[PDB]
């Protein structure tokens, strides 16, 4: 089925040609466009004041790159390197010593916020849900030094909130 | 120290004047250009701040690099940057521009625009949220609040 | 709506109102309360000129009316 | 006819109405949901459209800062950050906390370009451990 | 001397504003040509036409009517000549 | 006191231009969908004052040509509200409409000099085409001005503001007035009809815009002139000029720019017979209605 | 700026002789980077080669892999994929119209329809969470299904958007000056449209009936 | 600030004609000729002066130097001879001003009474219709032949211009 456009000519009836000539010589449909944009003048504007009203989001937004931990416990990461194995921009750098008490751990867990493309493949891939995208998007960094995160930056970033990520993981242990 | 009090209020006045208007030029190659033209949309006005889009590089205030800067692009980039007036401030938007990012390991990608122009405000994201870019412009304006140019010229 | 645009329009409407009102204020102030004459032609110039001659004060607005009769 | 005159008194006085509009932007006050630490206030309307449901109003001098002017993003505690983006339709007065002893109550806000901001360093101990030459000198 | 003083004040304030604006840092087309000469000739015919309302009170109304229509008709005929002779194509 | 007349004439027009910038940005936002500027300053007035300050601060030919273009543009912007009869005009020129035309031509000079001193061939050919489409409408403006004052006798324009007490002159020549208003859109160099100090150049542009708005409002309509109380006439005149300036915004924010050859083709082969036929009708007709106006 | 391209035109003036569109300015090495990566780890390269068709490129890559791999995806996956394909088609056509307008002049319809485009970005936010680059279409059916409280919101959007596009045709679309700007230009012979490799909307415009 | 403003403006007029008679770059020439036409219009508008100089101010300074600058910009684009001739022309100006001032009469081949002269001038006579404006308000009652041949030469100028610039 094809419903095509413009197979029609302006018919040569005298009223048709004088109405089209009145459109020409009297600018009528132009003034109709003026009336359209004035109808949008008198509307109420659809803006939001930013620094007092932040914009809406989802529970499934992808944010901040924090490390979590157990409920009053140890670091939920294990250094199992999956997040580097699926990180497409390869911004994850992991080096893993085992600690003193026999359990396996890290030395160095680094993200390049310059390099990260914010997919959450590490979110879909961390087998214990340690590294989780956060809610917020406010870095605005003055330096190119600060945008290379280390393990203590990520753990302090996880210290800056849990109850947010608690509500998000409670909203997303069902779909993902 | 009535001269120093006049210097303080006059520096306040010109720093308020610099941070107030800030009409940029959008450099804008790839999808971060679409995100800039989405933070000029009705749901996020730059025009609440007086920040007005303008394609005139002889009156630009902040140059926003946004998109995948390439080797074939870069001489045109710094030729744009040279004929900009000496009050100039640089916002690197997007993971392409603030460190190369996703196309980092290839030929013909300058690994971030640090190698071309000096950068004032890095803002990350691929794409960044429009709302986050507006926040980055706010923290740039707080940098313009912190200039003390006239104090340094007074006691240089 | 327009609820935040009538301040700028009102202030700019005062700023366009001011030169005409100030000019009329000064035209009345600088003639002793009269209106400034407008001699487009040499005839009204001559009439205005004999008017400022017969005032005596070199100032035509006084116009010395019906007092130098007798 | 009515809203533009019962708003100054509806704000509490011309001290605050000058303060709220000359502060930055808006005068849509009136719904009084809550307030939280470092003084900040939180309002939710049920009259306007979406995205103008909810708003923070910040306060001054919250970390030695004198922030009457130049308000930041993330001056907010995180439970109201859940509330404010409309990730839920419910205020964080239902169940804010968690009984875990690692969360800041201070909320050290945006800090780039201060005397206090993050710097990178490799969190690893010694690499190759050179052979130290001995103490007692031969000959 | 009224309008000479006003003219001079406009010049001096404009120069003051320029000096504040300055001191504080411290092959062709043939179709272009026919537009100018077309303007020049029609502007000359404008220069003939425009003192008509000063003239519009005579006792020989028929002569003024006829020569006025002659002037505008010749202006439209010159337009018609370049119109038929494709004088402004692009 | 006459110097006070001069200063009250030529100083508040700059505040008028700056507040026109805020008004056109605000109303074009409320057309489009935008509050703003409403953040810097209460409802955005400190924002244009800071605009002008910041543009004065910045640190950017043939300094002869480089200075003589904006000095001429802005002295035109200053000199060109001399005879506009806000009831008592500053100089009672016995002929002022020809002065309007002459100073439009001087603005053409200013744009050509800045284009020559620009000294780059793409900007040169751009400024050349802009000179041609600036000069291409002073024909139509002149001839329509001729026909509208032929209905009113004399060049004096004070006789005109006398004669528009009875009817608004928009009625007895409406298509002629409409074509003059489209030519004002062309002469102001705005949409649809289309390097420094841009403050001066910009300033002269907008002062020419408000001049054409006020000259439109005086040439075509007005209010009844109260004896010994011109304040009411000034109020209704100013409100009409402002409503026409908002209408000028309203036409701005809704149409694309023409193609340049479409602009010229439209001017010659669409205005130029129609203006001529309406003007010869206003020549031949007041002699037919027993009505020739009294040049005094 | 008048995308970003080098244009080298040669002309008799206000006119033409011939031009060379030089592109390569935005070259990124995408094929080489995919030559060193895997399938899943390079699906975002297809998501952002084109950036407007944020789901249609996903659908094309996923059907390439599913066509190679002998997998018939389940029906609800197919319907969700078709729904997002038509939505992204809507967003792509509305960008094409609005950037054609902002190129031509014509300020205000750009901002009307970018309000619309912000709403549809909000639907992508609720579905994946990403603003624009919702990769989200894994090869082998769509991962992480759409949450509860979405379809009636799409229904509400559908009604209001049919009104807004009627209003957009009111604004543009048989305007005197937009017709006066662009009717005379760009004719394409349909036989030459086939042989010059024109595809898509070009075959729609010039004659011959075709739609995949 | 004194009486002889006609003589003063005429000195600026001679300055302008010398300033582009020294053959500069032609856009410097156009600038000087604009200044010359402006002060000539000022002179004639000082001899009363109602209309006719302002009439031609549109044409000579509104419709001529525009076309000169136009055809100079689309055609083509310091030296001792130009500056030397300008200084010597200024010197002849200075010498003629001196012989007007501190003598009685100046003769090139005439006799010119050397003093600033409002004389001769009208004795305040009743015009009431602005004599030169009604003079220009002729050509349309008595001017049969003159506007006929003038418009005819305009039409012939039109066809001549287009033919020479490649009719058709
Ligand atoms: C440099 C000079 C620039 C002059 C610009 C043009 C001025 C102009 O158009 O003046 C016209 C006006 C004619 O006088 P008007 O009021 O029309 O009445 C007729 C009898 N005065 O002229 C006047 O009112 C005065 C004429 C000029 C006097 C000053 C000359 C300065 C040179
Ligand atoms: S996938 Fe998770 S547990 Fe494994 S190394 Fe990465 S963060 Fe640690
Ligand atoms: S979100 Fe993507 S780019 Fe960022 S660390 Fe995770 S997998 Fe890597
Ligand atoms: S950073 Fe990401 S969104 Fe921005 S231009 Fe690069 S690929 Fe596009």
């Amino acid at each position: 089925t094809y419903k095509y456009v413009n197979l029609r000519e302006p018919s040569m009836d005298m009223k048709s040609v004088t109405d089209r000539a009145a459109q020409t010589l009297l600018w009528t449909e132009l003034i109709r466009g003026l009336g359209m944009t004035l109808s949008y003048l008198f509307r109420e504007p659809a803006t939001i004041n930013y620094p007092f009203e932040k914009g809406p989001l989802s529970p499934r937004f992808r944010g901040e790159h924090a490390l979590r931990r157990y409920p009053s416990g140890e670091e939920r990461c294990i250094a199992c390197k999956l997040c580097e194995a699926v990180c497409p921009a390869q911004a994850i750098t992991i080096e893993a010593e085992p600690r003193a008490d026999g359990s396996r751990r890290t030395t160095r867990y680094d993200i390049d916020m310059t390099k990260c493309i914010y997919c959450g493949f590490c979110q879909e891939a961390c087998p214990v849900d340690a590294i989780v995208e956060g809610p917020n998007f406010e870095f605005s960094t003055e330096t190119h030094e600060e945008l290379l995160y280390n393990k203590e930056k990520l753990l302090n970033n996880g210290d800056k909130w849990e109850a947010e990520i608690a509500a998000n993981i409670q909203a997303d242990y069902l779909y993902r | 120290s009535r001269g120093e009090y006049v210097v303080a209020k006059l520096d306040d006045l010109i720093n308020w004047a610099r941070r107030s208007s800030l009409w940029p030029m959008t450099f804008g190659l790839a999808c971060c250009a679409v995100e800039m033209m989405h933070m000029a949309a009705p749901r996020y006005d730059m025009d609440r701040f007086g920040v007005v889009f303008r394609a005139s590089p002889r009156q630009s205030d902040v140059m926003i690099v946004a998109g995948t800067l390439t080797n074939k692009m870069a001489p045109a980039l710094r030729k744009v940057y040279d004929q900009m007036p000496e009050p100039r401030y640089v916002v690197s938007m997007g993971s392409c521009a603030n460190g190369g990012g996703y196309y980092h390991y290839s030929y013909s990608v300058v690994r971030g625009c640090d190698r071309i122009v000096p950068v004032d405000i890095y803002v990350p994201g691929c794409p960044p949220t429009a709302e986050a870019l507006l926040y980055g412009i706010l923290q740039l304006q707080k940098k313009i609040k912190r200039e003390k140019r006239l104090r340094i010229w007074y006691r240089r | 709506m327009w609820f935040e645009v009538l301040p700028g329009i009102a202030v700019m409407g005062v700023c366009l109102f001011i030169p005409g009102m100030a000019t009329a204020r000064i035209h009345r102030f600088s003639n002793g309360g009269r209106e400034k004459r407008v001699a487009h032609y040499s005839y009204q110039w001559y009439l205005m000129e004999r008017d400022r001659r017969v005032s005596g004060v070199n100032r035509y607005y006084v116009s010395k009316g019906l007092e130098n009769i007798d | 006819l009515k809203r533009g005159l019962q708003q100054v008194s509806g704000h509490g006085g011309l001290r605050g109405y000058l303060r709220v509009l000359f502060r930055a932007n808006d005068v849509r006050v009136g719904t009084l949901v809550g307030e939280d630490k470092y003084g900040n206030k939180y309002y939710e309307d049920n009259k306007q459209f979406f995205g103008r449901h909810r708003w923070v109003i910040y306060t001054t001098e919250m970390n030695g800062k004198n922030t009457f002017w130049d308000v930041d993003g993330s001056m907010v505690p995180p439970e109201w950050h859940r509330w404010l983006h409309c990730m839920t339709d419910d205020p964080p007065t239902v169940k804010p906390p968690t009984a875990r002893k690692f969360i800041w109550t201070n909320h050290k806000f945006n800090l780039s370009g201060t005397p206090q901001q993050y710097v990178p360093y490799s969190t690893t101990r010694k690499k190759i451990q050179e052979w130290v030459p001995p103490s007692t000198p031969y000959k | 001397m009224n309008l000479m003083i006003t003219l001079l004040t406009n010049f001096t304030l404009a120069t003051l504003l320029v000096t504040i604006a300055f001191w504080l840092p411290q092959p062709f087309s043939m179709k272009f040509f026919l537009v100018a000469i077309t303007f020049l000739l029609f502007d000359l015919e404008i220069a003939l036409l425009l003192p008509l309302p000063w003239a519009s009170q005579t006792t020989n109304l028929n002569t003024m009517l006829t020569m006025a229509l002659l002037l505008i008709f010749l202006l439209a005929v010159s337009l018609a000549y370049e119109w038929t002779q494709k004088g402004l194509e692009w | 006191m006459f110097m006070i007349n001069v200063l009250t004439l030529i100083i508040p027009i700059l505040l008028a231009v700056a507040f026109l910038t805020l008004v056109e940005r605000k109303v074009l936002g409320y057309m489009q969908f935008r509050k703003g500027p409403n953040v810097v300053g209460p409802y955005g007035l400190l924002q244009p004052i800071a605009d002008a300050i910041k543009l004065f601060i910045k640190e950017p030919s043939s300094i002869s040509m480089f200075i003589l273009a904006p000095i001429l543009a802005l002295t035109l912007a200053l000199t060109m509200w001399i005879p506009l009869p806000m009831p008592y005009p500053l100089i009672n020129m016995n002929l002022g409409v020809l002065f309007m035309l002459a100073m439009s031509s001087l603005a053409v000079y200013s744009i050509l000099w800045s284009g020559w001193a620009s000294n780059s061939k793409y900007a040169l050919i751009g400024a050349l085409r802009a000179v041609a489409q600036t000069i291409s409408y002073e024909v139509t403006l002149a001839i329509i001005l001729l026909s509208v004052l032929l209905m009113n006798g004399s060049f004096t324009l004070s006789t005109l503001i006398i004669t528009q007490e009875q009817v608004w002159l928009i009625f007895p020549a409406w298509p002629l007035a409409m074509m003059w208003f489209i030519s004002t859109l062309a002469e102001t160099n705005r949409a649809p009809f289309d390097a420094g100090p841009f403050a001066l150049f910009f300033m002269a542009e907008y002062a020419n815009i408000i001049m054409m708005n006020i000259f439109t409002t005086t040439l075509f309509l007005g209010a009844f002139h109260n004896p010994y109380m011109p304040e009411l006439y000034t109020i209704n005149f100013t409100i009409k000029s402002l409503l026409l300036s908002i209408t000028f915004l309203w036409i701005r924010a809704s149409y694309p720019r023409f193609r340049y050859d479409q602009l010229m083709h439209l001017l010659w082969k669409n205005f130029l017979p129609l203006t001529l036929a309406l003007c010869m009708w206003h020549v031949s007709l007041p002699i037919l209605l027993s009505s020739i106006p009294p040049q005094t | 700026h008048p995308g970003v391209l080098r244009l080298v035109m040669e002309l008799s003036g206000e006119m033409v002789r011939k031009c060379d569109p030089h592109i390569g300015l935005l070259h990124r090495g995408t094929e080489k980077l995919i030559e060193y990566k895997t399938y899943l780890q390079a699906l975002p390269y297809f998501d952002r080669l084109d950036y407007v068709s944020m789901m249609c490129n996903e659908q094309a890559y996923s059907l390439a892999v599913e066509k190679l791999l002998n997998i018939q995806p389940p029906p609800r996956a197919q319907w969700i994929r078709v729904l997002f394909g038509e939505i992204t088609r809507l967003l792509n056509h509305i960008m094409a119209v609005t950037t054609h307008a902002l190129d031509i002049g014509a300020m205000t319809p750009f901002f009307w329809m970018f309000e619309e485009r912000e709403k549809m970005f909000e639907f992508y936010e609720r579905v994946s969470g990403a603003r624009m680059h919702a990769a989200y279409v894994r090869p082998g059916g769509v991962h992480q299904d759409l949450p509860l409280g979405l379809m009636d919101d799409i229904y509400e959007f559908s009604k209001n958007f049919s009104l807004r596009i009627d209003e957009l045709e009111e604004m543009l679309t048989n305007n005197r000056i937009w017709r006066n700007r662009t009717v005379d230009i760009g004719v394409v012979t349909a036989e030459d449209a086939l042989n010059y490799g024109f595809s898509g909307v070009m075959l729609r415009g010039s004659g011959i009936q075709w739609d995949l | 600030m004194m009486t002889y403003i006609v003589f003063i403006l005429s000195i600026i007029f001679v300055m302008g004609f010398v300033g582009f008679s020294s053959k500069p770059s032609p856009i410097y020439g156009g600038l000087g000729l604009i200044v010359s036409g402006g002060v000539g219009c000022g002179i004639v508008l000082n001899f009363g002066g109602s209309f006719l100089g302002l009439m031609v101010f549109l044409i000579y300074l509104g419709g001529m130097m525009v076309v000169f600058g136009y055809t100079t910009a689309m055609a083509t684009e310091s030296n001792k001879v130009v500056l030397g001739t300008f200084i010597t022309g200024l010197l002849m100006e200075f010498l003629m001003v001196y012989y007007v001032l501190k003598d009685k009469e100046v003769e090139i081949v005439f006799k010119f009474n050397g003093m600033g002269d409002w004389v001769i001038y009208d004795t305040g006579d009743s015009g009431f219709f602005s004599e030169e404006a009604m003079g220009i308000a002729a050509l349309y009652s008595y001017g049969t032949w003159l506007v006929i041949v003038t418009g005819w030469s305009l039409l012939i100028g039109v066809v001549v211009i287009m033919e020479i610039t490649r009719g058709n």
